[PDB]
């Protein structure tokens, strides 16, 4: 409950950017991880789906 | 344009590589040329002019128009020979053939010969754009402290002959270019002399100057203004400092 | 003190509307995460 | 003893933001920086850069560049990205198929490749005519412009012209960091060994030179920088015992020697010259000759 | 045979070895013991070379070629109608350029200067060294060096990188590769710069060193400075000149198959090496 | 909710230039991984349903 | 406090234009992932 | 609305010719993308329309 | 009030004149995107 | 109102030299493509 | 209509440049990409027409 | 007394060094058990429920 | 100070705040190795 | 006994880093060659110890 | 030659030899519980 005092340590605006990079950066490599490996390609998993 | 030879063997491949030929003789006529700038007419030992003046023609003057009103200097020209000429030189031919050295007459460091020789580059102060001076002591260039590395400013002063003859008192500071060209020095003897950062390697408890032993520091040339150094004075300083590595080696130990 | 220069008060009103934030990016994923579990479950 | 590599103290100031000779200030920026760890090196200022439009231009040209290639490299890896980090060296953008000639590929990588080196045109063009406006608006001289135009000549050889003239864009080269030594190396060994080719021995004359020369200019102006022989353009215009000494140094060596000017000279053609006659040495591969070691024995240089 | 300011100069000293005897200048060349070593050690691996070509009745200077010993020769010396000029040719070019530097050096502290210069030189010394002594010596034979012809080096150059494959994948030759294409641009750049102030627009005054570092801080955010520029290029060539002493001492002797199959072990890392995808899968 | 000091914490002209080349890339990979895929090409596709 | 020096009330008209224009463009994304979903599902 | 309020924090120099530049290249893109497609090649549709 | 310190009034003529700039070239573009879904429809 | 030390007069008549000029060359354009179209239609 | 003062922020003599240097650019694409193409190659075409 | 190491070290040093090392341990065990066949979770998960 | 110059008692607040931090980071992650060991044992 | 100033000797700003970062390293190696030798790798093991 | 560990030479370290300790003991009971189970000589 005393974790409001990092700002006092912190610059917020290097903290949030790093903070987005890093979101965006784990976005993509977790969504990739999937999108190769052939289950979890929810594209291919339609396309078997509605078998197009 | 496969296998077409325009006569004999030659083709586009045969007449480029000869157009380059020629292209380069130009190109080394053009530059040894411009190389000619500075020095030429060629002197004997007499001061004389020689027969062989080389077999590129000097060429046409240009002009440079400086900043700062400083005027406008023509090269190749007899202004700008004639200014940069040493006179009274302190020397003794070796030989009456050419190609003989001439030794110094005197005390080289001071008469300013050798390695220990300067230019009379024009006593007037090197320049930024903005037209103040280049190098200023550390506490009048406004805002200029030091970044980083090792703050010099009190550590004493050891020479060639491992004696010590002062301590450092202040920085002249390139202001453009951010960067430390010559340190001052409170001598013993009351006086206050520069010598170039290039000649000296600050050390953590001390400076070494294994240029020069301890006499000649005294002898430095001087600075009509303290906050001031012009390029002449900075090419009579730089000279002599240099000229130990020559000159005061009977002098340097370790 | 502060290395940042932050007030104390400054720093408490940082941290709550980032905690809001932080807060709803955890609940979007919690979200997203139980209705994939039900699409395809990955255990 | 003091050799005058690694700077000993550091000094500092406010930075130096600039010099208003025509400049536009507002496309110029107005934060610096200091980083000591090139201090010792060199100046530690990371000063203020210019945003202008030729520079809008060549970076979002060029992004898009190297943004095309690594959306290539990852459908080639499976967008897997520990392929991405595996083969990373070994992937490229190849270049169209030859069955296209010099039409609009009918594929994909064709077609990204095709993109790309439109994106590449862009940027460097854009970035040549930086050159020349920054020297411009400064009031300088266009030097750097036309040895960057050198640059420029054999890269277009490569990329534009050489294909055009042979009819093909497969003549090209890859985006690549593996395929293009191989682009390389396949080059010399279809056309005989381009070691043959006179243009391309006087580009490594050239290149050989540039080295002997920047080490001979540099070891030269550490050495006569106890007498300020780093500032030179004071010594073209106010000639002092540094320039002597160089110029005796190189005169008692080798018999001839030059100017704090001419040296500069002398640097600016060693340099294009390294890309003038590469140009002109691949362009004839190909076009003019078929086969370099044959074109030798015929010209004497090789034996029969 | 003098400059308008050689006189001042041209006074004794700075003699490594010697002394009075030698301490003299041929027209504008200055002589030293080492200058003696030097002009002998050219003239006749010079006459040499030309003997060589004679006996094999070649006089054309493109197809002239004094090659080194078989490599069943050894390290023996050999006849000198089979490696034995080749031999000579090798040590008076050597004794011949180190005398260069130690002239370089004489003449380095009778003008007051740095000895920069001739440890620049020292690196290329070294390589050739590498490539006619050291290389050989480890990998057996003297036969394995360069020959000395115009055009045949160059065929040296091709089989010896070849033996291993596209030579492109040796890292040290990458590195020498950047460093050499590093140090031609620094070095157009930077003489492009210089005469860009000093031969400004017509109409326009001299500029000075400030417009330089704002230029190259307009066109990419960071300048080195006069002196910075100098030191790097330097410092480009030397490391070049290093990688490719590096490079070559390393092929015959540590690396004996294709370089190609190196980089192999980053693929081979356990933990993406079975997986199907890319080039490697 | 106050989110709006954030633009208290950096500036608007910096994070715009990064949203918009940050969008206009994502559409970009968005798009680039459908037509990737033979299904989801709005190209191919058009062209087997209206023949040619 | 305030880095950057814009006001509160400066602000809060920023971010109302912000997002503003932000819903606009996703609204539209969605008018967009719907068309998709009915020509051709993905999920 | 009060987008007008962009130009108090955007320099109308650099958003034109950015603008501009996004604009031409992306044209010059989307028209490559197609010819590359013997389909919607307008010059070879064209073509053979006109049976040449 | 202003990063760039413009008033509001020329921001206000400045926008109506890109607007107006922007509506012809969207224009242009429905108008060819249609005329080619009928020379060749893409969906 | 203007950044580039030009005042309405100026831009004026700028505008209409330049108008005129990219009218007659969007003229030759024009001519050229129609008679290229009668030659060879791309469509 | 207010068109006019696009001029009150680039000065002409670089937007001449840069709009010459853009046509020249665009005018050789076109060029070169017809004449990549036996049907609309003009020189060819005229060839065989003529019969020659 | 463990509270005497903020004086030696800076905090703002230590979280930034802590939580680099942190995300890349988690990064890497979590890749090593991927490159498992057992333990490579995404793939253990398709088998048991049957796709 | 001797090196940073923190305050006591701050930096005893710090070492306390530090390690509630810990515990939790620890907690969070033995409950999730648990967790695994049932779904799969590895021991 | 003595070992009280290893500090005067040390600054302990770097050694307490240096410490770290040798300490992780000479784990990770030691792991490493554990599971490098198949009869070593503990979650080998764990692949006997269950049938999965 | 750090010249602010006159006085706390001793504290600086003690608190390490305790961190030492604490980091030892936890090691050995690692050593003794995987030697069981697997034993390495
Ligand atoms: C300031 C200076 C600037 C310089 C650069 C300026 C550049 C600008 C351009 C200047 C103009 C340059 C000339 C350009 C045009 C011609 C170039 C050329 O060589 O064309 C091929 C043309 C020949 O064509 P081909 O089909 O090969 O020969 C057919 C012949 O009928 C018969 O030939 P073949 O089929 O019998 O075969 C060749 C044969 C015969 O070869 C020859 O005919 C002549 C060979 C010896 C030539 C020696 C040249 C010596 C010149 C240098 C010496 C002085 C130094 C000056 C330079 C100092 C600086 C280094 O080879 C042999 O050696 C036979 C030996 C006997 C066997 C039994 O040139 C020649 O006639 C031969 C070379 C002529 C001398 C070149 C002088 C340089
Ligand atoms: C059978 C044949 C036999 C043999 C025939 C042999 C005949 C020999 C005749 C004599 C030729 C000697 C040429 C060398 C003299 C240059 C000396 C020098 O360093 O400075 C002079 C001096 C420099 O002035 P400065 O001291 O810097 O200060 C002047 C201002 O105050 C302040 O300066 P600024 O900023 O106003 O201007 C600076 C510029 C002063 O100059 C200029 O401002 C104009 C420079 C020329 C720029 C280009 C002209 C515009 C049109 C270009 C078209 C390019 C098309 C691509 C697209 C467009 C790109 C823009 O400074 C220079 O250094 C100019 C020299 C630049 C030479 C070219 C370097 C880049 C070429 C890269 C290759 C690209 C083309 C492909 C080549 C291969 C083709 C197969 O300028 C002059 O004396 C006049 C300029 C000369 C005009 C160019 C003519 C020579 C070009 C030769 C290029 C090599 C050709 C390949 C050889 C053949 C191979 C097969
Ligand atoms: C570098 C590693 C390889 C090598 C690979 C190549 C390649 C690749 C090429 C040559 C080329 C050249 N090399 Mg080399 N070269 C090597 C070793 C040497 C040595 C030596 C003493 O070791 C010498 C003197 C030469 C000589 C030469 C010249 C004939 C030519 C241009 C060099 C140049 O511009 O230098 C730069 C410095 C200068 C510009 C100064 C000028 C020096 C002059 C021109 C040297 C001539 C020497 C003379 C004929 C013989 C002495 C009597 N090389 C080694 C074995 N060399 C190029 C060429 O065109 O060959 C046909 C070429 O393609
Ligand atoms: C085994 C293969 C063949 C061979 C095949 C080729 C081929 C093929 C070529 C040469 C070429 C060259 N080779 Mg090789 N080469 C061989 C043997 C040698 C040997 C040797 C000792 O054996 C040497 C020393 C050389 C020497 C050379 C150079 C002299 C020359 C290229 C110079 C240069 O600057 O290129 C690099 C220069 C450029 C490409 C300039 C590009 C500049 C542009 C503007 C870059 C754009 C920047 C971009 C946007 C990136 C942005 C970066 C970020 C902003 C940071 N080669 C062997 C025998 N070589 C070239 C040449 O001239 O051919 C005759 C060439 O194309
Ligand atoms: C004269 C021949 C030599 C040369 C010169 C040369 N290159 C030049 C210049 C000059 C004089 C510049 O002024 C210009 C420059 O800014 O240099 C610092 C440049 C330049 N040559 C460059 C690189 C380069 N030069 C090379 C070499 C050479 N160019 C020759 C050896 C080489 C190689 C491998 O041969 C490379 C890779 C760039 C650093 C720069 C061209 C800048 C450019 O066009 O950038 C376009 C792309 C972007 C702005 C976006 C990039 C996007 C990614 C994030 C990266
Ligand atoms: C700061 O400014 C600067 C200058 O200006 C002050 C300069 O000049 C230079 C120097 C640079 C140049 C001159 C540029 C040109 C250089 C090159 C192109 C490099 C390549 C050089 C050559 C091809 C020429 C090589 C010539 C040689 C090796 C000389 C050959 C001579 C002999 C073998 C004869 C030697 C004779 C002796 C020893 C005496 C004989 C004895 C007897 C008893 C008789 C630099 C770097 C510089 O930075
Ligand atoms: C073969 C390449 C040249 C080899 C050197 C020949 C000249 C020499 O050694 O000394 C000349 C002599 C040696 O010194 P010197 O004292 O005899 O020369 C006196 C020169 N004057 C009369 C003008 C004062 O020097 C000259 O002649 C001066 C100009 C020479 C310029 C040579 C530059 C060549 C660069 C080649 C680059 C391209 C390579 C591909
Ligand atoms: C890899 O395996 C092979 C096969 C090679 C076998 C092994 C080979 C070798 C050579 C192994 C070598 C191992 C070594 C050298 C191990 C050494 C271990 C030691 C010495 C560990 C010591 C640890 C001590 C610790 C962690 C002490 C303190 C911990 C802290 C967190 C510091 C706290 C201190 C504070 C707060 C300082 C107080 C500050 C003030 C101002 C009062
Ligand atoms: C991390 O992953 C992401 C995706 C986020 C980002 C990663 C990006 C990566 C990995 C990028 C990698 C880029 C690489 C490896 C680039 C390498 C390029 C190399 C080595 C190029 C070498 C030579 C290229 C040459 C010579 C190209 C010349 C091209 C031209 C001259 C173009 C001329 C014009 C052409 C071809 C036709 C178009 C012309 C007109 C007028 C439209
Ligand atoms: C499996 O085999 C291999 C070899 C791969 C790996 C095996 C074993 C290895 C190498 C294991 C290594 C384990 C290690 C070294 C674990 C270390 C864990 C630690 C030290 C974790 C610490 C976590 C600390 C956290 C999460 C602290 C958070 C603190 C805050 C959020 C407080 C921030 C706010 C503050 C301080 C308020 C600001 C204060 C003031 C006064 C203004």
């Amino acid at each position: 409950s005393k974790f409001y005092k990092i700002w006092q340590v912190f610059d917020p605006r290097r903290v949030f950017v790093a903070q987005g990079v890093f979101l965006f950066l784990l976005a993509v490599m977790i969504h990739l991880i999937l999108l190769s490996k052939p289950d979890y390609n929810w594209l291919d998993v339609g396309t078997a789906k509605y078998g197009r | 344009m496969v296998g077409v030879n325009f006569f004999g063997d030659f083709d586009l491949a045969s007449l480029a590589i000869w157009s380059f030929w020629g292209f380069l003789a130009f190109l080394i006529y053009y530059l040894q040329t411009e190389n000619m700038r500075e020095g030429y007419p060629l002197e004997m030992e007499d001061g004389s002019v020689a027969p062989n003046q080389g077999l590129f023609p000097v060429p046409k003057p240009k002009t440079f128009k400086l900043p700062n009103g400083r005027g406008e200097i023509v090269m190749p020209s007899a202004e700008n020979e004639a200014a940069h000429r040493r006179n009274d030189l302190a020397l003794a031919r070796t030989s009456v053939s050419e190609g003989f050295p001439h030794a110094p007459t005197g005390n080289a460091l001071v008469d300013g010969v050798g390695p220990a020789s300067w230019v009379p580059r024009r006593d007037e102060p090197e320049l930024d754009a903005h037209g103040h001076n280049k190098i200023m002591p550390m506490a009048l260039a406004k805002g200029f402290n030091v970044t980083a590395g090792r703050d010099p400013r009190g550590l004493p002063v050891q020479a060639a002959d491992l004696e010590v003859v002062g301590r450092v008192s202040e920085l002249w500071v390139d202001v453009p270019e951010q960067m430390v060209r010559y340190l001052e020095i409170d001598l013993n003897s009351g006086k206050k002399r520069l010598v170039p950062m290039t000649l000296a390697k600050i050390w953590a408890d001390r400076v070494r100057v294994n240029a020069i032993a301890s006499d000649s520091f005294e002898n430095i040339p001087a600075t009509r203004s303290a906050s001031e150094v012009t390029k002449l004075e900075e090419d009579k300083i730089s000279g002599y400092v240099a000229g130990g590595w020559l000159y005061d080696a009977d002098k340097r130990k370790r | 003190l502060s290395f940042t220069g932050l007030s104390d008060e400054q720093a408490q009103e940082l941290h709550s509307v980032y905690m809001s934030g932080l807060w709803l990016f955890v609940t979007i994923a919690v979200i997203a995460h139980i209705a994939v579990y039900i699409w395809r479950p990955w255990l | 003893e003091y050799q005058n590599i690694f700077t000993q103290v550091q000094v500092g100031g406010a930075p130096e933001m600039g010099l208003v000779e025509g400049v536009d200030l507002s496309n110029r920026t107005k934060g610096t920086t200091n980083w000591t760890l090139l201090g010792w090196f060199g100046n530690a200022q990371i000063g203020p850069i210019y945003l202008g439009g030729w520079g809008t231009v060549s970076l979002i040209s060029g992004v898009l560049w190297f943004m095309t290639i690594g959306a290539w490299f990852w459908y080639e890896a499976g967008f897997n990205p520990a392929v991405f980090m595996r083969d990373l060296f070994y992937l490229s953008l190849d270049a169209p198929d030859a069955k296209y000639g010099l039409g609009v590929p009918r594929d994909a990588e064709g077609i990204m490749w095709f993109i790309a080196s439109f994106f590449m045109f862009v940027a460097v063009w854009s970035w040549w005519i930086r050159t020349y406006t920054r020297a411009a608006a400064l009031g300088m001289g266009k030097h750097t412009a036309w040895a960057f135009l050198s640059a420029i000549w054999l890269w277009m050889v490569l990329g534009f012209i050489r294909p055009i003239l042979m009819g093909s864009w497969s003549e090209a080269v890859p985006y690549g960091i593996f395929t293009h030594l191989d682009w390389t190396n396949n080059f010399s060994l279809t056309y005989g060994n381009l070691f043959y080719n006179p243009f391309h021995g006087l580009s490594i004359a050239f290149l050989y030179g540039s080295a002997l020369l920047f080490a001979m200019h540099g070891a030269t102006i550490l050495a006569v920088s106890r007498f300020g022989g780093d500032r030179e353009l004071e010594q073209i215009v106010d000639r002092g015992t540094a320039a002597e000494r160089a110029a005796l140094f190189w005169r008692w060596t080798m018999g001839f020697n030059a100017t704090m000017e001419g040296i500069h000279r002398w640097a600016w053609w060693f340099g294009v010259l390294v890309t003038l006659t590469g140009g002109i040495g691949i362009l004839l591969s190909g076009t003019v000759v078929d086969n370099w070691y044959v074109w030798a024995q015929v010209h004497g240089y090789a034996p029969v | 045979a003098l400059l308008s300011f050689e006189r001042k100069y041209r006074v004794p000293g700075g003699t490594l070895v010697g002394g009075n005897l030698f301490d003299f200048w041929v027209g504008p060349f200055y002589v030293g013991f080492f200058g003696v070593t030097t002009f002998f050690f050219a003239a006749l691996g010079t006459l040499l070379i030309l003997y060589g070509t004679a006996m094999e009745g070649v006089w054309n200077p493109q197809l002239i070629s004094i090659e080194p010993p078989s490599v069943e020769n050894g390290l023996a010396f050999a006849p000198l109608a089979e490696g034995g000029l080749w031999q000579l040719i090798t040590i008076c070019a050597l004794g011949a350029f180190i005398s260069w530097a130690l002239r370089e050096v004489e003449i380095c502290r009778k003008l007051g200067i740095g000895l920069h210069i001739p440890f620049a030189f020292s690196f290329a010394i070294l390589a050739y060294a590498v490539l006619v002594v050291f290389r050989p010596l480890l990998m057996g034979s003297w036969g394995y060096a360069f020959p000395y012809g115009i055009w045949t080096h160059l065929d040296w150059v091709s089989n010896t990188g070849y033996t291993y494959g596209n030579f492109h994948y040796n890292p040290a030759h990458m590195l020498g590769i950047s460093f050499f294409f590093t140090t031609a641009l620094a070095l157009a750049l930077h003489g492009a710069l210089v005469l860009s102030a000093a031969n400004p627009e017509k109409g326009q005054e001299m500029k000075t060193a400030d417009h330089e570092d704002t230029f190259f801080r307009d066109l990419v955010g960071y300048s080195i400075g006069t002196l910075g520029i100098h030191r790097l290029g330097l410092l480009l060539a030397l490391m070049a000149v290093f990688w490719s002493a590096v490079c070559m001492i390393i092929t015959g002797t540590i690396w004996f198959d294709q370089w190609s199959n190196w980089w192999y072990w980053w693929v081979e890392l356990p933990w993406w090496v079975d997986i199907p995808g890319g080039v490697n899968g």
